[PDB]
C-alpha cells in the first residue's frame, strides 16, 4: 500500500527479498532520503517504474539477483544507476536479463546507452516546433 | 572456500549438498567448480529464470520434493553441461 513506509524516515536497510511482488511503486516506497540499502532479490519484479530512483538520495546498495527482467528501455532509470553504482562481479554475474528467445541472461552492467539509442529520448525543441509544423 | 554456498556444505571434487536446509529459492553465489548439486527436501515454488547462473560446468541438478510447480523456459540456461536432473515429487502441471 502506498504511504505504508512514509512514517519511517530514519530507515537504513528495508529487505524485501524472497516475496511475490509484481511491482514496485515508488509511491509505495514514498520518501527515503536516509536509506542506504536494499534487498529486492528472489522476487518477480519485471522492471522498475521511473521515478522510484529519485527518492533514494543516498542509495548506495542494491540487490537485484533471481528477477525476471525484461531488458528494454523500461530499465532505463535502472542501468543508469548501475553505472555509477558498480555491483561486485559476483554480484554483477547474477543481475541478468530473462526476456526470452533471442535476448537472454545477458549482464544488464554490459548495457550502454549508445545500444538503446533507439529508446525514447525526452521532449527537445527542435523536435517540439518539426512535429508541430511537419 | 568462496566456491561453496554459505548455508550449503561441500566436499572435495565439487560436489554441494544443500538439502533439509528450508531453503525458500536457489541459493545464490554458484560457482563453476561445483559439479554435483543437491536442492531436494526444500521449499522453492517458483524458480526464478536463470537462476542456476555460474555453475556452467554443473553435471547433477536435484530437485526432488522441493514443491516445484511452475519452472521458467530459461531458468535452465547455459547449463550444457548438466547431465542429471531429477525434478521428481513436484507439482508441475505443464512444461
Amino acid at each position: 500500500a502506498p504511504g505504508t513506509f512514509a512514517p519511517l524516515r530514519a530507515l537504513r536497510n528495508l529487505s524485501l527479498a524472497g516475496n511475490r511482488l509484481a511491482r514496485l511503486e515508488p509511491a509505495a516506497l514514498g520518501a527515503l532520503p536516509l536509506l542506504r540499502s536494499l534487498s529486492l532479490q528472489d522476487n518477480e519484479l519485471a522492471a522498475l517504474a521511473p521515478g522510484l530512483l529519485g527518492r533514494l538520495p543516498a542509495l548506495d546498495a542494491l540487490h537485484l539477483r533471481g528477477n525476471p527482467w525484461g531488458c528494454g528501455c523500461a530499465l532505463r532509470p535502472l542501468c543508469a544507476w548501475l553505472r555509477r553504482h558498480p555491483l561486485p562481479a559476483s554480484e554483477a554475474e547474477t543481475v541478468l536479463c530473462v526476456w526470452p528467445g533471442r535476448l537472454t541472461l545477458s549482464p544488464l552492467t554490459a548495457f550502454s546507452d549508445a545500444a538503446f539509442s533507439h529508446c525514447a529520448q525526452p521532449l527537445a525543441l527542435r523536435d517540439l516546433a518539426v512535429v508541430y509544423t511537419l | 572456500a568462496p566456491d561453496c554456498p554459505e548455508v550449503c556444505t561441500c566436499v572435495p571434487g565439487g560436489l554441494a549438498s544443500c538439502s533439509a536446509l528450508s531453503l525458500p529459492a536457489v541459493p545464490p553465489g554458484l560457482s563453476l567448480r561445483l559439479r554435483a548439486l543437491l536442492l531436494d527436501h526444500n521449499r522453492v515454488r517458483a524458480l526464478p529464470p536463470g537462476a542456476f547462473a555460474g555453475a556452467g560446468a554443473l553435471q547433477r541438478l536435484d530437485l526432488r520434493e522441493n514443491g516445484l510447480h511452475s519452472v521458467h523456459v530459461r531458468a535452465f540456461w547455459g547449463l550444457g553441461a548438466l547431465q542429471l536432473l531429477d525434478l521428481s515429487a513436484n507439482q508441475l502441471e505443464a512444461l
